[PDB]
Formats: structure tokens, C-alpha cells, sequence
């Protein structure tokens, strides 16, 4: 519960630490760790967030040894670099474009909250979203091209990704004359339709009572002449930006467009115009002088879906195909709480494949990387014969804290799982991990338990960076 | 009243004493440091003793009573090397915190300690040596080797040769020729503040704060004409002119009856001094005061006397002089006279109060070490340090087995329990190893105060004890270099480490079983 | 002496003991937690530490001003400036009180010691100058001395090649505004890139192409926000809205005439100081010209040094002024927000260094490292003399101070020797953070210089005495003279205080 | 801020939801009866519909 009364129920580590009130100076820097995990990884935050406080138990045990923090910090730096090379040896070869692999790999991040029951329909929507927007050259693939539409009502089973421009805001609805728009041009209006009102002082000298209504006739004619060129261009769909700023709109603009059967929508953010201009390809119109038919786009049909009282505008088809299309999906949920649960759930699936495009490597998680790295570390740590032998070995003992927590959080005995892990991973092959459904250890490939290598690399990097910043502070001083 | 359930009272309750016991951790070994504890009455007691601090210290959590209850039995059982033992008593509860996080049941943690405790003692019985197999001369040589490491612990360890002959010669006076016996009850050490700490001598007897009254004679008479022990005597009944103690009334019907009451005490004044002079007893101790008119005649008949002597010191005098304190004036006889070799009053300071000293040069039942020092605070600390030496020799008497000290015992049994843990397997393999892991913290803590690498020394111990089974290699507390304890004459009693570790293990079994804490006011 | 100076000695030492852990390359960083705004900052340099900490002692506030002097002149290793003055206050607690010597005489002993200290710094200086071949190659190792005092030293070898090529592109530029430092969240310190050009954190327009070759960039200070602001106290007097609607619309064409004057230049890129309305923004799309806006003040100034252009307000003449040209202006997205990457500048007038780090505290703090390191490179070009650091310079001066004490003799030798003993405590404090033996390392270094070996020094990595020339420890004479001369005169004023006057708070 | 962990949260949440639930259970079935709510602002509505009552009722613990 925030100071304003906002209630947020989630297990997300980045969301909890965002509104968490921390009175400890060093612990306030732990929020930055969760901020970097969302920017770099951005997927499986519930599993990654444990690395923030996992090394705290290992660093506390080393304080009694009297070892200088720089030696402890530098030992974690080399241990992190060696841990990355270990993850690169066990990765699986995965093609860039595929079908079942993207569904199987993302299904690990798709299932966290109870909403995973409806994730069967979310997997085709998450894969096709990246399948449409992507590049074979492994680019950054900005997630801003995929917009999440939040609508109250319905169920997640009704969630469907729209193949064309979608509008969240509705029209004024006062006139509401036209019930549909098809085979009409869709324009983008960056200006507003209002009687002229310059920012400077405006003094209109009226010497005759007939000039009053004449000014009204001029306001009707000046604003209609703009609509005359729009009607001449056969554009029945107009998009106006936020109308609460300055000019807004008069009440006579409805009867002008209703007679011409032209639909108009307002209160659109400036950032939304840039998003809609990419997919639709329509050149925005900043004034009536530059307004023409070449800048206007076109569409086959525009249907307004009305469900549970909430109306939404959907555009089908794209006339001019550009090199930067955009896609969007309409999230249907009972309340904003479930919508926020699906919001963070869809952020994970988009980050999983995005890391697979940059790095095609894939490694099986769920207890596998923690024991494999600790085995190759403490074994090589004994050959150091020095301060690095008593640190990396203790750091390898901190890697089993994650599967120990996963066992206790699942109700299973911790040692009983670790005994099965330590015995199997001794020799070891691959794919061996913790299974919560079967209550034991089995193949994680068939259990849909995986994780990208780039995510695991960025997770251990930020985990190693977290202990560096904690050990970087040698004293607590209260400044002014 | 607060509501505590789950890990709240199953962890912080143990973590409480964990932070409290870590305070005295810096006092472990001769390299330790002292502490200051202010009593609730305002007095200040400065000592490093783990049992003395925790006794007078007032804490909050009720676990403090569990630590004091153990120290009560340790004093009557072993009570040897308290500064060394008090640290390892709480080391068993620190390892149990790690097994709880691993998912082991708390009772399975407690029951796993008693299983590995019996096997660790059997391993220590391999390297133990028998001191009783030698003669009395070599036994006293073994005491001198032990008094170096064992006796010297706390401060004043600067010069250990002054108190070396004090503890050795104390158990020589009272002992059996077959070397089976102990009496620590008749040995009491009463020290004073003065002179230097190196002025301590061996004087068998008691030191009385009360001197000879009526300063009209000599402070001390060394010889005696009658010889035969100066004829020491003590009157149990108070010394007063005889009168009925019960309620009574006097009826004087004539002046003659009043005059007879005048000669009443006058006849008793001569009767009491003649009965003592007839026996020829020089030393006569009156328990409660004495008569003012008799304060002279005692000197007139040469009868030194004292007043207001505690009953506790009177018991040590009668057993030392082999006499019997006189219960009644009519029962006074020469058969109850004691034997005192020499008696004198110490000059002490300039004036102050002269301390009467009774001394027996020959064999006597009451053994006492003459102790003087400049510092007043070191008095109670140095006495209790040598008071534990009475139980040190007792451990060498009742138990003829002696093991090499220096923390080498816990390292020796560490390799045995590690091998015995693999026979049971199951979940007890980590539980049995955890019991030996807690004992491995003792060597690492010894090197903490000395500035030596805890693991670097411990790694050499197990590596050296692997090739040779001799236990003489142990942790070096004082920085003697090479870790051989045979050349350094470092030995510890077998029963000392046995019971103190076993009784601590038996107590921690019921401590880990605590779930809810209910506290009610007195 | 007693009640006159009480907290001026111990209070100043207690402040230096807090930053004692921050001195040296093996030291650690202190956390500054402000009681207001609930913010925090992690900095090694005492300039920010001493500024934000409440100081009850007026003598401690004086240490802030002398810290600001070394902050601008040097900026790195400024902790030893106030610590050296704190040791002079400790020795003054004895000679003034115990030995009973007037404070001015103790000051005079430091005055003659300051003159003898300047003679030891000049004679021991090493001249590196003339040919820039071996000079620039030595700047790699010379910079590494003061480059990283932090826990970030893993970036030393990486930033050593970037800092060396930074001054190479400047070609003798002594202005610190000609270099561009970019702070980017995420990544590692080894991921820092250095290219010839500038990278802006802004973006292009909606329809602006992502790649443009041989583009001509031109900036300006004008305001495209809307209409025309004209002069103050204006107004519109019209008969009706027929003329009013034309006046507002015509000025959109009047600004297009100014944009038509821009098209006469033939520039492929335009940059405005203030915001731009949508209509003049779309006119730039018809002409195929990029647009950049939202630059408060330094936004247009930092790009003018890189492109080598000039602000043109009038747009009147396509002949005079300046026309900048960049080979490839293509927008390159780095991290999250898209960035504008420029390449192929017309000249080497400026340069840009890109830094990447995971922690935001590392970006702000390491910015001062490269900012101070480039100042050192400019001083090594101007001042041709350099010295050797790493604890050796303090023992060399101690040899000259002890030599002058034999000539002066008298009772002032107690103050002269105390100045030498104060110079002996600095390497003790310098080696205190590493946790090695002080009596072992100082005795080997102090006795070796008396034997005629000036190349030795304290090595805190291996914990022994090693050659400072082999390890690459080199300090310029400008850095060494500024620290010693200021710290010697810093405590000179603190010893002149015979009374404490506390004013009534407001 | 104020943070409590363990069963204390789940116990106070169930007891809070059960207390306000037992108030509307009297309207169950044809034999149910309406109840009155005092808004302290001067407005009152007597109905058995839980949609309006739960909207008018001030929720103490955020779990309600």
C-alpha cells in the first residue's frame, strides 16, 4: 500500500522493491539492482531477484576471516568471468527462426502466476508478436513496437493480437451517426480544430451588431473549409492529439463531420502518434496547407468492437507497407489487478526471445547451472592454494542456496534434493534439474524448464556487480 | 508477555547467547584480555573469567540461566582452565543453526551429538599417557610440567615461578603415598593487599584480621618454654563473667548480700584465668569478645587472646592443630590442646591492622598459600586462579590418564568422527560431521587472538597427524613457534576435557528442544 | 594553547581518520547519506565528502576550501592534502604545549621547511619532453598512476588506450570542454567504445532517414516554438476573425520563408535550441533535413565544438560563417534509449568518449577520473618535469628536511624534525589501508634513499619494496608541487588561531 | 513503514472478510431481509444487494 493508496499484489521483485520503503542506506542501492535486471534481462524476475540477497550469506561468512574486501571483491570478479565461460560450454544450439522451440523456451517464463492456466493461448500470441517484428541480422529489436492494450472486462482466453492499427480511446460519441468505417482513408492530425486564439493579446473591434454573428459565421466557415479539403480527399477517419492543452475543439465540429460522415477521435498522446505512424505508414498532417491525398493512408475496413460496455477501434489491413511495422495486442481481464499480472507476464516472454535473437545459445535451468558452476569452481579453487581457495569455494557453496530455497519453498526436503543433485551432477550430463510437478529430479527439456544464456550471463553479472557495490562501502556516514 | 512461535524463539533464543558468548571469546587462552563489569550495587569487578563474569552479570533472555546452571556443575566436577573451557561450552549451539536451515529436525540435531560424542572420547583414549605409572619423584616432575601450562592462565603469568612452588607444595602436604586421595576443603587462600606480587610464600594456617588486644605486650612470641605446639586452645562458649542467661531476679536483703555480689565476679576473674594458666595454653581464642577486667590478667599470666573470630576460621584451626575447641569451661583439659609451630603478626603496612598469622611448619591438615600483592583487583582474580589448581591435581589423581594440551585433542577426534560419519550414512553423516565441525572452531579461535592464520595452522595439524599418530602436535597459543607440545610441556587432564565437553553436549540436547518461551514474573 | 586550541587538533584528526580508508589505490569508497531528499552518493574524493558533512569545528570548514583548490587543480588523491595537515596539528599539540614553544616559532619552523621542500621537489624532478613518440607511449604508464584510485581498477588497461587516444585526437587542446564523456547504464567497463565523432542521446524525427551520408550540419539559437514572439507589449487589433485567422496562418508561411532560407544553404541536418512546432518540423521532412531540439544551453555548444560550425541566427548569407560536414550521421541505438551517432568529422577539433557501466554510482564517480586524467596529460605537455610517487617522494623530502635541521640546529630543529616526522606518517597512513606492516615497509624505503637509491618505493600490491619506474608509477611536477605547497600552507593558517569566537546562531 | 510477516496477515485478512461477510448473509434466500447503512454524511440506502453495499462500505484492511 503506497502513500496514495495504490494496491499492487504481485511476486515481481522489481515491482516490490520499487515501492518498498527502506530506511537502510546500503539497502536502498538494492533497488538499482532490480532496475538493471529489468533493463538487461527483463524476464524471469522472480527467479533472478534471489541473486540480490543470495551473496549476502557468503559475504557475511568471509567477514570473520579478516580478509580485505578488495580481495573478496576481486575474487568474485574472476569467479564471475569463469562462470560465464562455464555457461557457454553447456549451451544448446538453437536456430533463430523456429516454432516449437520458441513456445517451449518461453513457456518457462510464461508460467509464474496462476494465470499460467490461460498461457496456452498466450504462447501463440507471444511468438507471433516477435515473428512479425524482428530481423535476421540479430538487431536490438526494441520492445516499443509491441503495445499492450489494457481493457477491463472479459477473460484472458479472449486476448487476441490485432494485425493492424488499434485505438484505445473512443470518439466523442455525442453525435455517433456513423456505425462503421470501411474503405476510407485514415489521417493523422497533429494540430487541433478551434477558432483562432493566438497566445498574445487579441482585441476584435466590433462596430456593428451584425458583425457579432458575422464572426460566428467566419468561425463556422474557417473551420469547415478545413473539413472541405478533408472531404475532397475522401478521408473519413481523423486522429487528433491531446485536446486538453490549449485549443481543444468547439461544439460545431460534430455537425460538420457528421454531415460528411467523417469519424474523429481526440485525446491521443504524442508518443502514441509516433507508434501509430510506423505501422500505418500515414504521413502526419501538421496543417491544412500540407494536407493532401499522398500523405493520407488507407485501410480495407475499420471495425469498432464493443464488449462488456468497453468500445475499442480496430483497423484491418494496411495500404502502404513500410520497413517499420508495429503490432499490438488487447489484454482482456476481469480487473486491473489481473491485467497487471498479465502485464508483467507478457514482459517476460518478450525478453526471452529477444535475448535468443541476440544470443542463440540456450541452457537448461532450474537447479542445473547452480550445481554445475559450483562443481567446476571449487575443484579449480583447491588448485589456487591461497586466499582464492577459501573464497571461491565459499562462493560455490552459495550457489546451492537457490535450489535449497526452491526445495523448501516447494515443500520438498532441501538435502534430499541436493543429495540427488550432487550425486547426478557429479559426473553429470545436461538437462538435470528440479521438477516441482513430479517432486524430484528429471529432464527439464520435457518439463519446459529453460532459460537463455544471455539472461543467465546478465544475471550473474549483476549479481557479481551487486556484491561489488556492497563491499565498496567501507563506512556509513550521515551527510547534510 | 509476547507471543513467539516458529523460528522466532527457535533461532534468536540461540542467537542471543551466541552474541553474549562471543564477548568472552576474546578472553580465550593466555592471550586473552580482561573485562570490566559494574555490579548493581555500584562496585566494579575486573576479571577475564568466563564463570565469574556470567555469574554476576544480569541479562535479559532466560538462556543466561542455562549457561550459569552449567558452570555450577562444572565447578564441582572439573572447573579447570575456566577461561579456556567456557568458550567451547557455547560452540555446540553455533553449528546447530546451519543444520536447521538445511532442513534437519532439531531433535535429530541434538540426538546426533550424543552419537558422535561417545566415539570422540574413545579416540582420545588412544594418545593418552599414564602419569601414575612412574614414581613420586617423576610425578612431581609431571606436576611442574603441568603447572606451567595449566596453572598459569590469567594475569600475573608474567612471573610464573613464584606461584609454581605454591601449587605443587600445597598438594604434597595433603596426599596419599599411593597417590589416590584429594582434599580441597581444608585448603583456603586468604590474601592481602601489600608489598609485591613476588613476595608470596607458603604459610600453612589461617590469617586472622583481629590482632592481640590490650597493646600492653609483645605483638608475637616466637618460642615457647613448654614446647609441644605452644598449647593452642579455643573456647567455644563466650568468655564473660558467669551469669545466668535466662531471665532471673536478684533479691538483696542486706548490705552483706550486696558485698558478696562484688566479690562474685572478683572470685570468677581469678577462677577463669587460673584454669587457663593451669593448662598452660598460650593461644586462647575467644569467639565473642571478652571481659574488660580480664583484659589485663591475661597479659599478667601471659595469655595472648583475640576477640570476634569467625566460626569458619575456627574449624580450620582445630583440624590443623589436631586439637578440639573447648565446649565448656568445666570441660577445659590439657588433652584438647592443639599444636602450633610458630605464630606471629605480620607488619603489613605502617599501622593499618596487624594480621595474626598461625603457621605450622610440619605436616598439617590446613594448607594455605601466603599471598601479597600491590594491586587490589588482582587479589580475587589470582586466588580463584590458584583455587582451580586444587581440582587440577584432583583430575590427575582420580584420572591417571593425561593428554597433550594445546587444542590437539579436538583435532585428533575430528578425523575419527569424520570417518565414523561415513558408516551410518543417511542424514546423520552431515549431522555427525557437524558435531566435529563445531569442535574444529576451537583451534581456529585459539589462533584468532594470537594473530595466526586459523586455517593455516589447522591444515598443518591434520596433515601432520595423518603421517604420525602422536597427538603432541597442537595449536600454539603463546607463539612458541614449532607446534610440538612435548618439548613445551603442554599437557591437559583427560577427565578435564572429557566431562566439560560431555556435560556441555548433554545440556545442549535439551536446549535445542526449546520451541516456545513463556516468562512469568516472580 | 589549552582552551584556545582544543577541538582544532583532535577534531581535525577525527575528520581525517574517516577519510583515512579512502587514501591510496587500495583504499575504499565512503557512502554519503544525506538526511534530506533521501539521496546518496559514493565518492572517494574528499571534495564532495567534506562539503556535505556537517562540521562543528570552524577549522574543519577551512579544510574544505583547501580541498576545492586541489579539486580543480588536481582532483585525484586530494585526501592526503587534509591528512598531511592533520599530522602537523598532532605534532603541534606537543611542541607548543609540552616543549613550550610559541606557535609562531613552530610556524616559522614549517616556513623554513616549506622552502626546503620546494628545493627537494625541483632537483628530484625527471624531465620528459621534446619527442612525442616515447612521450605519448610513456603517458600510458604515467596516467595509470593517478588513473584509478577506486575499486574500479579492473578498467585501467582498458581506459589506458582510450585516454591516450583522447588527447591524440585533441592535438594539443587544453580545454576540457573539447572532450565528451557519455554515461550509459548497463554493460561493463570493458565495453566502453571510442570513435571519432559525437554520440547524442536524442533522436531524429518520425520520417527522418536512419542513414544519411555526407550530411551538412548547422545549428542556431533561434526559437521555432510557434508564430513570432516579436517585442514586449504587443496585441492584435482586427475587425473580425477573418483577418485574425490569416495573421496566425501567414506567420507559418513566414517561418517557412526562413526555412526556405535554410534550404538555400543545402544543409542535410538542422539543429534548433528550443522546441519546434509540428508544422516547421514537417517542412524539414519535405526538404529531407534532420531536426534536433530541446537543448537548454550546452546542448548546442557541445555539438559546435565537434562539428566545428558556428551558430547562425540570421540565415541571410550562404557564403560566410561556417558549414560543418560529417561523413555518417546514422542513428545508432545503444542500450535502451536510441542515440544519434556522428562519424567522420571535418576536423579533429573535438573528441568523444563513451562509457558504460552497470551501477549508476560508477558512471558519476568514474567521470571525475577521466576528467582529472586529461588535466594531467595537459600538465605533462606544459610542465616538462615529472617525479616519482608511491610513498617515495615523502622519504626523499625527509632527507632534505633532516639535512636542513642540521644547519639550523637550535630549538627550531624540533619543529623541523616534526615536519619530517609528519612526512613519515603519510606513507604509514598510505600503507594503512592495504593492511601490511608499517615498520617493515617504511624502514626499507627510508633507509634505501639514504643509501643513494631514489628509484625504490612502496608497493601495496605485492607488499614489498619495488621500483616505481618498472611498475609505472610516475607523477608530474605540477601535481606534486600543487599538493605539497598547498598542504604546507594549509596548516600554517590553522596554527595561527589563539582564540575561538562563536557567534550567536540566527 | 509498517510490515508484518507470518500468519498474522492471513489471520487478520480472513477475520476481516468474514466479519463483513456475516453481515450480508442475513439476506440469503427468499427469507432474507434488507439492512440499513449509516454513511454519517446524511445519505442512507436500504438494500440487500452486495454490489452497492460493498462499494459504500469503507474497507479497513486492503485485502477486503
Amino acid at each position: 500500500k503506497t502513500s496514495r493508496g495504490e494496491i499492487i499484489i504481485s511476486n515481481d521483485g522489481h515491482t516490490i522493491l520499487k515501492q518498498m520503503a527502506i530506511l537502510h542506506p546500503v539497502a536502498r542501492m538494492l533497488v538499482e539492482v532490480s532496475a538493471a535486471q529489468d533493463s538487461e534481462a527483463g524476464d524471469g524476475t522472480t527467479s533472478v531477484v534471489i541473486l540480490t540477497g543470495a551473496l549476502l550469506g557468503a559475504a557475511e561468512r568471509l567477514l570473520n576471516k579478516g580478509i580485505h574486501p578488495t580481495i573478496i571483491a576481486d575474487s568474485f570478479q574472476s569467479a564471475a568471468k569463469r562462470s560465464v565461460d562455464i555457461l557457454l560450454e553447456m549451451c544448446h544450439k538453437v536456430s533463430l527462426s523456429d516454432r516449437e522451440q520458441l513456445v517451449r523456451a518461453a513457456s518457462t517464463s510464461l508460467s509464474s502466476k496462476i494465470v499460467s492456466q490461460y498461457s496456452s493461448f498466450l504462447a501463440p500470441l507471444a511468438v507471433d508478436s516477435v515473428l512479425k517484428i524482428s530481423d535476421e541480422n540479430s538487431k536490438n529489436v526494441d520492445l516499443n513496437d509491441i503495445r499492450l492494450v489494457k481493457k477491463v472486462g472479459g477473460t484472458i482466453d479472449d486476448t487476441e493480437m490485432i494485425d493492424g492499427v488499434v485505438l484505445t480511446q473512443t470518439a466523442i460519441k455525442s453525435a455517433g451517426g456513423p456505425t462503421r468505417k470501411e474503405k476510407a482513408k485514415i489521417g493523422l492530425i497533429q494540430f487541433q480544430i478551434s477558432p483562432p486564439k493566438p497566445d498574445t493579446e487579441n482585441n476584435i473591434i466590433v462596430n456593428d451588431y451584425r458583425q457579432m454573428d458575422k464572426i460566428l459565421k467566419e468561425e463556422r466557415a474557417y473551420l469547415l473549409n478545413i473539413c472541405k479539403k478533408i472531404k475532397k480527399a475522401k478521408c473519413n477517419v481523423l486522429l487528433i492529439q491531446k485536446s486538453i492543452l490549449r485549443d481543444a475543439v468547439n461544439d460545431l465540429a460534430l455537425h460538420f463531420l457528421s454531415k460528411l460522415n467523417i469519424m474523429v477521435v481526440k485525446d491521443i498522446e504524442r508518443e502514441e502518434i509516433e507508434f501509430l505512424s510506423k505501422g500505418l505508414g500515414c504521413k502526419p498532417i501538421a496543417d491544412i496547407e500540407l494536407f493532401t491525398e499522398d500523405r493520407l493512408g488507407s485501410a480495407d475496413l475499420v471495425e469498432e468492437i464493443d464488449s462488456d460496455g468497453s468500445k475499442i477501434v480496430r483497423v484491418t489491413g494496411i495500404r502502404n507497407n513500410n520497413a517499420r511495422p508495429t503490432v499490438s495486442v488487447v489484454i482482456r481481464g476481469a480487473n486491473n489487478m489481473i491485467i497487471d499480472e498479465t502485464e508483467r507476464s507478457l514482459h517476460d516472454a518478450l525478453c526471452v526471445i529477444r535475448c535468443l535473437v541476440k544470443e542463440r545459445g540456450l541452457i537448461a535451468g532450474g537447479g542445473a547451472p547452480e550445481i554445475e558452476i559450483s562443481r567446476r569452481l571449487s575443484k579449480e579453487a583447491r588448485s589456487m592454494e591461497g586466499v582464492q581457495a577459501f573464497i571461491w569455494q565459499e562462493f560455490a557453496s552459495a550457489l546451492e542456496v537457490i535450489p535449497t530455497t526452491l526445495a523448501e519453498n516447494a515443500g520438498l526436503n532441501s538435502i534430499k534434493v541436493v543429495t540427488e543433485l550432487r550425486s547426478k551432477h557429479e559426473n553429470g550430463e545436461l538437462n538435470d534439474g528440479i521438477s516441482v510437478r513430479r517432486s524430484g529430479t528429471t529432464n527439464t527439456y520435457e518439463e519446459h524448464i529453460l532459460q537463455p544464456v544471455l539472461v543467465s550471463t546478465s544475471a550473474i553479472t549483476l549479481a557479481s556487480e551487486c556484491v561489488k557495490s556492497i563491499l565498496r562501502i567501507d563506512d556509513i556516514a550521515f551527510s547534510r | 508477555k509476547k507471543r513467539q512461535h516458529g523460528l522466532e524463539a527457535k533461532k534468536s533464543h540461540i542467537l542471543a547467547a551466541r552474541s553474549v558468548a562471543s564477548i568472552i571469546k576474546t578472553s580465550l587462552g593466555p592471550r586473552g584480555l580482561d573485562k570490566i563489569l559494574i555490579s548493581p550495587d555500584g562496585e566494579i569487578t575486573i576479571t577475564n573469567d568466563g564463570a565469574t563474569i556470567l555469574s554476576q552479570m544480569e541479562l535479559d533472555n532466560e538462556i543466561a540461566k542455562l549457561l550459569v546452571q552449567l558452570s555450577k556443575s562444572q565447578d564441582d566436577e572439573i572447573g579447570d582452565g575456566t577461561t579456556g573451557v567456557v568458550v567451547l561450552a557455547s560452540a555446540l549451539l553455533d553449528q546447530a543453526l546451519e543444520l536447521i536451515q538445511k532442513g534437519i529436525h532439531p531433535i535429530k540435531i541434538a540426538n546426533g551429538f550424543d552419537e558422535a560424542a561417545k566415539l570422540a572420547i574413545s579416540k582420545l583414549e588412544e594418545t593418552c599417557d599414564d602419569i601414575s605409572a612412574s614414581n613420586d619423584e617423576l610425578f612431581r616432575d609431571f606436576l611442574l610440567r603441568a603447572a606451567k601450562t595449566s596453572l598459569g592462565s590469567k594475569i600475573v603469568s608474567k612471573d610464573h615461578d613464584r606461584f609454581a612452588e605454591m601449587a605443587v607444595e600445597a598438594v604434597i602436604n595433603v596426599m596419599d603415598k599411593d597417590r589416590k586421595d584429594v582434599d580441597f576443603d581444608l585448603i583456603k587462600m586468604q590474601g592481602r593487599v601489600g608489598g609485591s606480587i613476588s613476595d608470596s610464600k607458603l604459610i600453612n594456617g589461617v590469617i586472622l584480621d583481629k590482632d592481640f588486644s590490650h597493646p600492653q605486650m609483645p605483638k608475637c612470641v616466637l618460642p615457647k618454654e613448654g614446647s609441644d605446639g605452644v598449647k593452642l586452645a579455643i573456647l567455644t562458649c563466650p568468655f564473660e563473667p558467669p551469669k545466668p542467661k535466662t531471665k532471673h531476679k536478684l533479691d538483696i536483703s542486706s548490705v552483706e548480700e550486696y558485698q558478696k555480689l562484688q566479690t562474685y565476679e572478683q572470685d570468677k576473674f581469678k577462677e577463669m584465668i587460673d584454669d587457663v594458666k593451669k593448662a598452660g595454653a598460650d593461644v586462647v581464642i575467644c569467639q565473642w569478645g571478652f571481659d574488660d577486667e580480664a583484659n589485663h590478667l591475661l597479659l599478667q599470666n601471659d595469655l595472648p587472646a583475640v576477640r570476634w573470630v569467625g566460626g569458619q576460621e575456627l574449624e580450620h584451626i582445630a583440624i590443623s592443630t589436631n586439637g578440639r575447641i573447648v565446649p565448656r569451661f568445666q570441660d577445659l583439659s590439657k588433652d584438647k590442646l592443639g599444636t602450633c609451630s610458630r605464630i606471629y603478626e605480620q607488619e603489613f603496612g605502617t599501622t593499618k591492622d596487624r594480621m595474626l598469622i598461625i603457621e605450622q611448619s610440619k605436616e598439617t591438615k590446613t594448607v594455605t598459600c601466603f599471598v601479597r600483592g600491590s594491586n587490589k583487583m588482582i587479589v580475587d582474580e589470582a586466588e580463584r586462579a590458584l583455587h582451580d589448581s586444587l581440582c587440577v591435581v584432583r583430575n590427575l589423581v582420580k584420572d591417571s590418564r593425561v593428554v597433550y594440551g594445546g587444542g590437539a585433542a579436538e583435532v585428533t577426534m575430528s578425523l575419527a568422527v569424520s570417518e565414523e560419519a561415513d558408516k551410518q550414512r543417511g542424514i546423520d553423516q552431515y549431522a555427525f560431521r557437524g558435531f566435529a565441525q563445531a569442535l574444529d572452531t576451537i583451534p581456529m579461535t585459539l589462533a584468532e587472538n594470537s594473530g595466526l592464520d586459523p586455517i593455516g595452522t589447522l591444515s598443518t595439524l591434520k596433515s601432520k597427524q595423518l603421517k604420525e599418530k602422536i597427538s603432541n602436535i597442537g595449536v600454539d597459543c603463546l607463539g612458541y613457534g614449532s607446534n610440538d607440545m612435548k618439548e613445551l610441556f603442554v599437557v591437559d587432564p583427560f577427565i578435564g576435557k572429557k566431562q566439560q565437553i560431555l556435560l556441555a553436549t548433554q545440556l545442549c540436547r535439551m536446549i535445542l528442544k526449546i520451541d516456545n518461551v513463556i516468562i512469568s514474573g516472580k | 594553547a589549552e582552551n584556545a586550541r582544543l577541538s582544532a587538533f583532535v577534531g581535525a584528526i577525527a575528520v581525517g581518520d574517516l577519510v583515512k580508508s579512502t587514501l591510496g589505490p587500495k583504499g575504499m569508497d565512503k557512502l554519503l547519506q544525506s538526511a534530506s531528499s533521501n539521496t546518496c552518493m559514493v565518492t572517494n574524493d574528499g571534495a564532495t565528502i567534506l562539503k556535505s558533512i556537517p562540521l562543528d569545528n570552524p577549522a574543519a570548514k577551512v579544510l574544505v576550501n583547501i580541498s576545492k583548490v586541489q579539486d580543480d587543480e588536481v582532483g585525484d588523491g586530494t585526501t592526503s592534502v587534509t591528512v598531511l595537515s592533520a599530522e602537523l596539528l598532532r605534532e603541534a599539540e606537543k611542541l607548543i604545549d609540552q616543549s613550550k614553544i610559541h606557535p609562531q616559532t613552530i610556524i616559522e619552523g614549517y616556513r623554513l621547511a616549506s622552502a626546503a621542500a620546494l628545493d627537494a621537489l625541483t632537483k628530484a624532478a625527471v624531465d620528459n619532453s621534446h619527442d612525442k613518440t616515447m612521450f605519448r607511449e610513456d603517458l600510458i604508464h604515467i596516467a595509470k598512476t593517478t588513473l584509478s584510485s577506486k575499486i574500479l581498477s579492473q578498467d585501467k588497461d582498458h581506459f589506458a588506450e582510450l585516454a591516450t587516444n583522447a588527447i591524440l585526437r585533441l592535438k594539443g587542446s587544453t580545454n576540457l570542454e573539447h572532450i565528451q564523456i557519455i554515461k550509459i547504464l548497463g554493460g561493463k567497463l570493458s565495453d566502453s567504445f571510442l570513435d571519432e565523432g559525437f554520440i547524442l542521446a536524442k533522436k531524429f524525427g518520425n520520417n527522418q532517414p536512419k542513414r544519411i551520408e555526407n550530411a551538412k550540419i548547422l545549428i542556431a539559437n533561434t526559437t521555432l516554438d510557434t508564430d513570432k514572439v516579436k517585442i514586449f507589449g504587443t496585441k492584435f487589433k482586427v475587425d473580425s476573425t477573418a483577418k485574425l485567422a490569416q495573421l496566425e496562418k501567414a506567420e507559418r508561411e513566414k517561418m517557412k520563408n526562413k526555412i526556405a532560407k535554410i534550404s538555400k544553404f543545402g544543409i542535410n541536418t538542422f539543429i534548433n535550441r528550443q522546441l519546434i512546432y509540428d508544422y516547421p518540423e514537417q517542412l524539414f521532412t519535405d526538404l529531407g533535413i534532420n531536426s534536433i531540439e530541446h537543448a537548454d544551453f550546452e546542448g548546442v555548444e557541445r555539438l559546435a565544438l565537434v562539428t566545428g560550425g558556428e551558430v547562425v541566427s540570421t540565415f541571410d548569407e550562404p557564403s560566410k560563417c561556417k558549414l560543418g560536414e560529417c561523413d555518417v550521421i546514422e542513428e545508432i541505438m545503444l542500450g535502451e534509449q536510441p542515440f544519434l551517432k556522428f562519424s567522420g568529422c571535418k576536423a579533429g577539433e573535438a573528441c568523444t568518449i563513451v562509457l558504460r557501466g552497470a551501477t549508476d554510482q560508477t558512471l558519476d564517480e568514474a567521470e571525475r577520473s577521466l576528467h582529472d586524467a586529461l588535466s594531467v596529460l595537459s600538465q605533462t605537455t606544459k610542465e616538462t618535469r615529472t617525479v616519482l610517487g608511491g610513498g617515495c617522494a615523502e622519504m626523499v623530502m625527509s632527507k632534505a628536511v633532516d639535512t636542513e635541521a642540521q644547519n639550523i640546529d637550535g630549538k627550531k630543529s624540533l619543529a623541523v624534525e616534526a615536519f619530517a616526522r609528519a612526512l613519515r606518517q603519510l606513507p604509514t597512513i598510505l600503507a594503512d589501508n592495504a593492511g601490511f606492516d608499517s615498520s617493515e615497509l617504511v624502514s626499507k624505503l627510508r633507509s634505501s634513499i639514504y643509501n643513494g637509491i631514489s628509484t625504490s618505493g612502496l608497493d601495496l600490491n605485492n607488499g614489498t619494496i619495488a621500483d616505481m619506474r618498472q611498475l609505472g608509477i610516475v607523477e608530474s611536477y605540477k601535481l606534486k608541487r600543487a599538493v605539497v605547497s598547498s598542504a604546507s600552507e594549509a596548516a600554517e593558517v590553522l596554527l595561527r588561531v589563539d582564540n575561538i569566537i562563536r557567534a550567536r546562531p540566527r | 513503514g509498517e510490515k508484518i510477516s507470518g500468519d498474522d496477515i492471513r489471520n487478520q485478512n480472513v477475520l476481516a472478510t468474514m466479519a463483513v461477510a456475516n453481515v450480508v448473509k442475513s439476506s440469503l434466500g427468499p427469507v432474507g431481509l434488507d439492512k440499513m447503512l449509516v454513511d454519517d454524511i446524511g445519505d442512507f440506502t436500504v438494500t440487500n444487494d452486495g454490489a452497492t453495499i460493498l462499494s459504500l462500505l469503507d474497507v479497513q484492511h486492503p485485502a477486503g
